[PDB]
This record gives structure tokens, sequence and C-alpha cells, in this order.
């Protein structure tokens, strides 16, 4: 249910910058 | 037999993992030095990861090889899963290569030898370890290389995997790319380790996973100057985007950079 922490990182830098 | 804390003495902690600490044990009976791997089942069941702690403990336990660390058992309680581990006194890849900040060529194609010894035996069970990073790389009381944490990996007798898996600087095109994937991904990690053992980063490192993950998609990465015609030949053949173009890993054995520098 909780993807790889690399995931959750990624998607973090695409909603915060684009 | 069925084990419980009781049965072991306990001292300091030897590291932090995602889920609970490590700590130094001793069977009380036999008075051996182990090492307790300690999971909060709370944290878990959150996660939603119990999956991983299986295959974990169903794989690593069938194992026996002089480079993989053994699981010799597990219990739980109310709050907390336990596994009895193989003590590694000499720590982590990873805070060794923060200690000397990159390998030389005999120390790299050692280990490279006996991570390569120990990934043979795991594809001949079908078995995918697919997060070899530093971390998870313990050293012997000899300085003898030995993977660990089998949470990420996965027995695959015939089917192509499909999980989002690992550590994403260690991780191939076909894995961050969520495509079909096969024990070559590990062929690939190996690529990852030489080359930072060599230079002291890992090839694609980056300062944002965006950038990390396109660059890993497009084969993106360049060696420095000091890396030898040998190293630069076996690490431009493992890191190849098509998996069927990596090597065997009796291919990486063999190959003469290796022979040449490797005391094993
Ligand atoms: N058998 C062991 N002997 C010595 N240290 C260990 C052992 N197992 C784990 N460690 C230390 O604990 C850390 C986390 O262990 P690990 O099994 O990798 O947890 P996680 O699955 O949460 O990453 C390792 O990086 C290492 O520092
Ligand atoms: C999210 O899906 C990110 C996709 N990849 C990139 O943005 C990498 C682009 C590049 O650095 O060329
Ligand atoms: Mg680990
Ligand atoms: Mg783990
Ligand atoms: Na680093």
């Amino acid at each position: 249910s909780e993807p790889p922490s690399w995931v959750t990182e990624m998607l973090l830098e695409k909603e915060l910058w684009g | 037999r069925q084990w419980a804390l009781e049965d072991f003495e306990i001292g300091r902690p030897l590291g932090k993992g995602k889920f609970g600490n490590v700590y130094l044990a001793r069977e009380k009976q036999s008075k051996f030095i182990l090492a307790l791997k300690v999971l909060f089942k709370a944290q878990l069941e959150k996660a939603g990861v119990e999956h991983q702690l299986r295959r974990e403990v169903e794989i690593q336990s069938h194992l026996r090889h002089p480079n993989i660390l053994r699981l010799y058992g597990y219990f739980h309680d109310a709050t907390r899963v336990y596994l009895i581990l193989e003590y590694a006194p000499l720590g982590t890849v990873y805070r060794e290569l923060q200690k000397l900040s990159k390998f030389d060529e005999q120390r790299t194609a050692t280990y490279i030898t006996e991570l390569a010894n120990a990934l043979s035996y795991c594809h001949s069970k079908r078995v995918i370890h697919r997060d070899i990073k530093p971390e998870n790389l313990l050293l012997g009381s000899a300085g003898e290389l030995k993977i660990a944490d089998f949470g990420w990996s996965v027995h695959a007798p015939s089917s192509r995997r499909t999980t989002l898996a690992g550590t994403l600087d260690y991780l191939p095109p076909e894995m961050i790319e969520g495509r079909m994937h096969d024990e070559k991904v590990d062929l690939w990690s190996l690529g990852v380790l030489c080359y930072e053992f060599l230079v002291g980063k890992p090839p694609f490192e980056a300062n944002t996973y965006q950038e990390t993950y396109c660059r890993i998609s497009r084969v993106e990465f360049t060696f420095p100057d000091f890396v030898t015609e040998g190293a630069r030949d076996l690490i431009s053949r493992l890191l190849k985007h098509n998996p069927s173009q990596r090597p065997m890993l009796r291919e990486v054995l063999e190959h003469p950079w290796i022979t040449a520098n490797s005391s094993k």
C-alpha cells in the first residue's frame, strides 16, 4: 500500500514545482 | 525451537531500520552472539508492507551461502515482530564507503566477486533480491561481504515480475518504468555498486528524484578519468538499458578486470 520511498518523493517534487 | 524474547540477552542498537532497530543479542543457553531485527506491528500494518516481511522470512530462511546473511528464526509479541539474524560484526559497506570515500580496485573487485557469488546462488534458486545497496551489504568478521535485507526480494520461478520495488539510485530502467523485469535487475544494481565503490557516488546521482529517474531511463552517466579501462568495460556492460545485453554472473566472475584485481 505504501510505495517505495522514491515514488513518494518524486510525486512531491511533481506537486511542488511540476 | 519456539523462540521468545526471554531466550536472548539484549545489547546496543547495531543500526536503524525502517520499522525498528536492529540490536546486538545473545542466545542465553549457547551464549552465541546474534542480531535481533525488530519491526513494529502497527508501523508494518499502517505501511501495508506485511508481504515484504513474509517474503523476507520465507526466502532468506532457506538460503545457505557464505556471502548471504543467515536468518535463523523469528517470533513476535503484542507489538513487535523479531527476526533472529546472523551478526555481521564489521557493519555495512555503506559505513565503510563513508569512511574511505572510495575503494581501490582490489577491494572493489573482491566485493563484486563475493556479490556475484551470492547472486549466482540466489538466481539458481530463482530468487531476485532487487535492493542490493550498500546499507544492505554487511561485513563478516573476516571482512567478507554478506547480502542482507530480503524485504524487497521475490521468488520468480517462471513469471516476470511487475512490482515497483527497491531504491531509485540502484534500479534499472525496466523497474523504474514499472515494466516487466527478471533477475537481470540485480546485474544492473551490481554495475551501480561497482561504479559507486570506485567513484564514491552512484552513477545517476542527482539532487532531485525526477532527474535521477530520467538519467537512469536514458543511461546518462559518465566516468571520472581514474576509472581504468577494465572497470569501465565491466560497468558499461552491466549498465545496459536492454536487460538481455547485461552479462551473465559467470561472465562477471570471469571478467579480466575482476580476476586481475580480486583477492577472492
Ligand atoms: N545482522 C546484522 N548485523 C549487524 N548490523 C545489522 C544486521 N542487520 C542489520 N544491521 C544494521 O541495521 C540496518 C538496518 O537493517 P535492515 O535489515 O537493512 O533493515 P530495513 O529492512 O529496515 O532496511 C542495516 O543497514 C545495518 O546498519
Ligand atoms: C515524473 O514523472 C518525472 C519524469 N521525468 C523527468 O522529469 C526527467 C526529465 C529530465 O531530467 O530530462
Ligand atoms: Mg535495509
Ligand atoms: Mg528491508
Ligand atoms: Na552517497
